[PDB]
């Protein structure tokens, strides 16, 4: 029982420090991603305001 | 020669294109033929742009436009005390007139980096959260940034009632507000008695875009003359994103090139022109001081977008409100992990700093454990002592509304909480302990209450210790 | 003739008119002094710069300050040159505004004084040097980690109450003291009651004696808010070029300088580019940075600011930014927190210096090794916190003894902190700092308390310090 | 619609209700008209005068001393964006909000208010 | 003439940004990331000229090594597209790698060179 | 080269077989000559007329009554973003996908294609 029981929380050790670190590794492509998105979104409604404008 | 008098060409939307008027400098005033007020922006080689600030529907091409020779300037003195003005100067709650003998223009040159100190006297709110954690001082610019529905306006007021004792006169500038909420806020003001020391603009958002845009500027050189006469002023905006969207759209009428989000180039400029005329001065110029808490409201909270970044950029700090928090119950819901407040430190009396950091410190501490709290399988001595402290503190910040604390009774409150005497009251009764501390102090902690006042500093621990030990035992828990 | 007349106001920026065939170059300086003749006037004293030629013998220009009062008709002077700045000894100890007038009270400088151009044409390329050469600042951490290049671009990240101005004040200082080169400030896009702090600061430290200053304030229109930045930078060059000697040039924010441009490219009306800069950003910004240089006979190195918007270190201004930089500096809150000075990133902070052909073998093993102990101290630190030093192994402990005292010994006493400390301040040198270093490292001193190493400087002064105690 | 109610508000002088079906048909509708009018755009192509005219439009809705008006006014936003220029600037004049929820309709009770979702000022 | 040559242009990005800058000047419509449409047209017609002769042509040669600076590693740019599109092949650098002092990352993932393999001599293809 | 296929089709009365190389760059040609030309620019700087340009060319490649023409046009998509205006048009007009495989390739099979991912109408 008690082999059982110290082998069940190095389990748990293990498999929760993975979780952490494949989360942090999501997180930063998220990041990045979401920051060529808001580039791409400003950068196109000014072309549209601009080519709004000089088209009058 | 026409060089007094000008014809209309074109007109719409309270833009109007004259002929003539050689002789009008920029940024002056211009008087239609039925008596509605212009200002002249644009200076082109034939034709001047005018913008209307009234009821434009009554002017018609060829329309007779007259010259005043007056650079744009609001009246000021003593008498708009306790009334209520649009930009242009006029009262718009009856009671007769203003005697107003003296008038300055609204652009005015900031004072000259030789003439500031440094911010040294502390600006007491009455919100325990602010005046422990991000204090403001007189001379500073602070910036409270919130969403929609969380109590904006509610802190505004609780901070220009609690003036009442001190020498401040304060200004309260409504910009794009609902005239309902406008009339309540007088109401309510005049209830509290704080009529007799305030001025309120108004620029409801049926008026026309101009005095939206003008606004802000009348409230500030209303506010310089007090600045230069030697005594300490407070003012509030609520909308600079709405002046900035006023100002947006003239200059999208006149045809002025755009940029970011349609703004037109010179929008940091505008708010950096209104705000940097807030300092204090120094001793040679009358020791005066304007502190400004403009207010910007962002949608799901995205500071992200161009009128906040700006507004953050420009200001000494931010204070932020949570629409979650003030979901939940939290009164005022202030998330103080976000904010700052450079001019902190030296902001605040001397009794009330040798009490905040280890407040801050415990409240950083418990604010990363929260999510321990849904399991008791904790490690009790420190992670369970920090979070029954952090739900103690945050309990004690809760605050009901339009009732100021004084910073006394505030400093003792926050003592008694630090120095760990209240591990035993349940957190369910802090509240009504509270109430019953204060009443308790006022029957006889009212030698601390005066040597706190007079000195700036704690009183003697072991006399303090003692009272609180007779409080604590005098209570009883429900 | 030079008299021209005004035809066209629009906000800041203003349009005159000239007799044909006598138009101003381009960059050039427009004078408008007028009284008001009559009660429907304001006296106005406004100098505008000349950016485009828009034909029928018009000139587009911006203003430098308010435009109120402007009336279609007024008389404009011709300078006939780009704006011109005092230069020389006398500039030192004083504060500016983008026009060379004085802001302080200390008087207005002599009208014979030598004046200078702002826009000058970038150093051709003989005169640059063909080598290069390494800063000696007398800061432990810099010269050890990241070193600076003489003539070379320096980034300086962190926020506020982190010791920014006392790290500022204290390189003024070693500069001053152990190279008899000036410094000169640039505050483009300040806050102001900050920079009037900074100037009672220094003042009061006694650094000002030897140093000019520039300020660019937030209220100021766009044109000034841009050429702040050049006016600080040619007040250096004399001093770099007739001199011969190493000077110092600090910009308080270099991202406000592109933010200023992008506003007044927007006002002339040109189709913004990627985000809504200005299309010229990238030459703006390389007429600005090229002239900061080391030639034969002289150098010129700059201490700059940078403000990351929303934290993305893709955009385009600061991509365009780090495309210069040769070295980085990061101040961090926790090194602040405990009682480390100057509360330097010693990870974060990196060199293009750190090179064996730059600064010897020795040096960089040295480097090296520091920097991997110092790494492994941070990895054991997470773990030792929650499992105490017990399950430490004998080689990780002293591991961690040997992290500790370097970490505490990279912290060094400031001439700075006399004011408040007493203690008479350090000037490290490099070879001292390293040979210190190396011996620490090899364990020579493992049995002195940590607190020894503490705010000393030289390696002597820990064993002096540590007899002290006893 | 609103100068049919304003008679009864003054001349009556009765309380009087008022239903908007949709205001993001008449923000659209104005920037429609605005751009063959000829006034330059605004962030997401709107119309410049959008703040003026929607608070021209809003401020009749008040409650005088010897009457009221009261409004209950429909939103649905397509693609389900609260950061669009016409919702923000409306939502600055709402002073409650309703949530009516098809859980609470097939769970079987009526009128069906969201308990939780449901504010007011 | 019939010699071989090599060439190295340095920055195409910064190439591209001025030919933006000066597109931007001249107001000429943008596309893409604020870059006119003639940004392909402007790098092909400028590579195209690397080519090996003919024996009859005169047997030359000129090869070219351009480099292009990304952010944060990433490939999925419009220049990088562009260029990618146009060469032979690419040669990857990684940033991590670079600390540690080694000549930056030969990342032999995305690295390919579909035209060498026969340019190689047996001795160092076994 | 379409308009040489379609001589042998109508005439010869025999099935033709037309590859073109990379069929983006017929737009792309399109959209950097339409800015010369002077017409506003599209959604993405693109040309307005992309949709009946694309037809044009397209509608020719039909089988009639004597013959058949069919075409095997590779697809090429800038920065792999298959929702741009030119992907979005040219997809409407096929009639069946072939994928090619490393994979398949390198094991050694060599029709190198894979029979998951291609589908046809």
């Amino acid at each position: 029982l008690l082999d059982a029981k110290a082998s069940e929380h190095a389990a748990r050790m293990t498999a929760m420090k993975n979780a952490t670190d494949n989360a942090n590794e999501l997180i930063r492509t998220l990041t990045l991603s979401y920051n060529r998105a808001r580039q791409a979104a400003i950068t196109q409604e000014i072309t549209e305001i601009v080519a709004g404008a000089n088209a009058l | 020669q026409v060089s007094d008098v000008g014809t209309v060409i074109q007109v719409g939307d309270g833009i109007a294109r004259a002929h003539g008027l050689d002789n009008v400098m920029s940024g002056e005033l211009v008087e239609f033929a039925n008596g509605v007020m212009g200002m002249a922006l644009n200076l082109e080689e034939n034709n001047v742009g005018i913008v209307i600030l009234g009821p434009y529907t009554g002017i018609k091409e060829g329309d007779e436009v007259r010259r005043t020779g007056r650079i744009m300037e609001v009246p000021v003195g003593e008498a708009l005390i306790g009334r209520v003005v649009n930009p242009l100067g006029q009262p718009v709650d009856g009671l007769g007139p203003v005697e107003t003998t003296e008038t300055r223009p609204i652009e005015s040159p900031a004072p000259g980096v030789m003439d500031r100190r440094s911010v040294h006297e502390p600006l007491q709110t009455g919100i325990k959260a602010i005046d422990a954690l991000v204090p403001i001082g007189r001379g500073q610019r602070e910036l409270i940034i919130g969403d929609r529905q969380t109590g904006a306006a509610s802190v505004a007021i609780d901070t220009i009632i609690n003036q009442k004792d001190q020498n401040m006169i304060s200004i309260y500038v409504a910009i794009g507000q609902k005239e309902s909420t406008v009339r309540t806020v007088v109401e309510t003001l005049r209830k509290h008695g704080a009529l007799d020391y305030t001025i309120v603009v108004t620029a409801s958002a049926s008026q026309p875009a101009p005095l939206l845009f003008l606004a802000p500027y009348a409230g500030v050189a209303m506010g310089e003359y007090f600045m230069y006469k030697g005594k300490h002023v407070l003012v509030v905006y609520a909308a600079l994103s709405k002046q900035a969207a006023a100002y947006r759209e003239l200059s999208l009428l006149l045809r002025r090139p755009p940029g970011r989000e349609a703004y037109p180039g010179d929008i940091f400029y505008l708010h950096s022109r209104l705000l940097e005329r807030a300092a204090k001065l120094s001793d040679a110029k009358g020791g005066g001081s304007l502190t400004a808490l403009p207010f910007v409201e962002t949608q799901a909270g995205d500071i992200s977008a161009y009128i906040p970044t700006n507004v953050i950029s420009i200001t000494d700090g931010q204070i932020f409100l949570q629409s979650d928090l003030f979901f939940s119950g939290v009164r005022p819901a202030i998330n103080a992990g976000l904010s700052v407040s450079r001019v902190g430190g030296a902001a605040q009396i001397k009794a009330m700093k040798k009490v905040a950091g280890t407040l801050r410190l415990d409240l950083a501490a418990y604010r990363e454990l929260e999510a321990f709290a849904q399991f008791g399988s904790d490690l009790d001595k420190a992670t369970q002592a920090k979070l029954a402290r952090g739900a103690r503190t945050v309990e004690v910040l809760k605050q009901d509304l339009h009732q100021p604390i004084p910073v006394e009774k505030q400093v003792l409150i926050i003592y008694a909480l630090t120095r760990g005497f209240l591990d035993d009251i349940p957190v369910e009764d802090v509240r009504r302990f509270e109430k019953e501390f204060y009443l308790f102090l006022d029957q006889n902690g009212q030698h601390l209450l005066e040597h706190i006042r007079t000195t700036k500093d704690l009183p003697n621990e072991d006399d303090l210790n003692k009272a609180i030990e007779a409080f604590k035992k005098t209570f009883v828990v429900s | 003739m030079t008299r021209g007349r005004v035809i066209q106001v629009m906000g800041p920026v203003v349009d005159v008119k000239f007799e044909n065939g006598h138009l101003p170059a381009i960059y050039n300086a427009l004078k408008i002094q007028h009284k008001a003749r009559n009660e429907n006037e304001v006296d106005i004293d406004l100098t505008l710069e000349v950016a485009l030629h828009l034909g029928d013998d018009t000139v587009r220009t911006i203003a430098m300050a308010s435009t109120d009062g402007l009336i279609r008709g007024m008389e404009v002077i011709d300078t006939g040159a780009p704006i011109s700045v005092p230069v020389g000894e006398v500039t030192l100890g004083r504060v500016f505004n983008v026009l060379g007038e004085p802001i302080d009270l200390e008087g207005d400088i002599p009208a014979d004084a030598r004046r200078d151009p702002i826009h000058r044409p970038a150093p051709k390329f003989e005169e640059l040097a063909t080598e290069v050469e390494i800063l000696e600042t007398g800061i432990k951490v810099v010269d050890l980690l990241a070193p600076y290049i003489k003539g070379g671009k320096i980034g300086l990240f962190g926020g506020a109450g982190v010791g920014k101005t006392v790290l500022i004040q204290e390189l003024i200082h070693n500069i001053a003291q152990e190279h008899g080169g000036i410094s000169v400030f640039a505050g483009v896009g300040e806050r102001t009651r900050e920079g009037n702090d900074l100037y009672h600061e220094m003042k009061d430290s006694g650094v000002i004696s030897k140093t000019a200053m520039v300020f660019g304030q937030m209220n100021e229109p766009p044109g000034a808010r841009m050429r702040v930045a050049l006016t600080g930078l040619t007040m250096a060059e004399y001093f770099r070029d007739e001199q011969g000697q190493d000077v110092l040039l600090f910009i308080d924010n270099i991202f406000r300088f592109t933010q200023a441009g992008s506003e007044v490219s927007a006002l002339l009306g040109r189709m913004p580019s990627a985000v809504g800069y200005q299309p010229t950003l990238a030459t703006e910004m390389g007429q600005l940075q090229e002239r900061i240089t080391s030639t034969a006979k002289g150098s010129i190195t700059s201490i700059q600011a940078i403000y990351v918007p929303a934290d993305d270190y893709t955009d385009p201004a600061p991509a365009t930014t780090f495309s210069h930089l040769d070295a980085t500096t990061n101040l961090e809150r926790k090194l602040a927190e405990m009682g480390i000075y100057p509360a330097v990133d010693p990870l974060a902070s990196t060199s293009r210096a750190l090179a064996p052909e730059i600064v010897g073998e020795e040096h960089y093993q040295v480097a090296r090794k520091v920097q991997q102990t110092l790494q492994r101290y941070k990895e054991l630190q997470d773990i030792i916190a929650i499992l105490g030093m017990d399950e430490l192994s004998d080689e990780d402990k002293l591991v961690v003894h040997r992290a500790r005292r370097i970490q505490f010994f990279l912290s060094q006493n400031f001439h700075v902190a006399e004011q408040f400390t007493g203690q008479p301040g350090s000037y490290v040198p490099v070879k001292e700092t390293v040979r210190g270093f190396k011996e620490i490292l090899e364990g020579k001193y493992d049995h002195l308390p940590e607190d020894a190493f503490r705010l000393v400087g030289r390696i002597e002064e820990v064993v002096e310090k540590a007899k002290a105690m006893g």
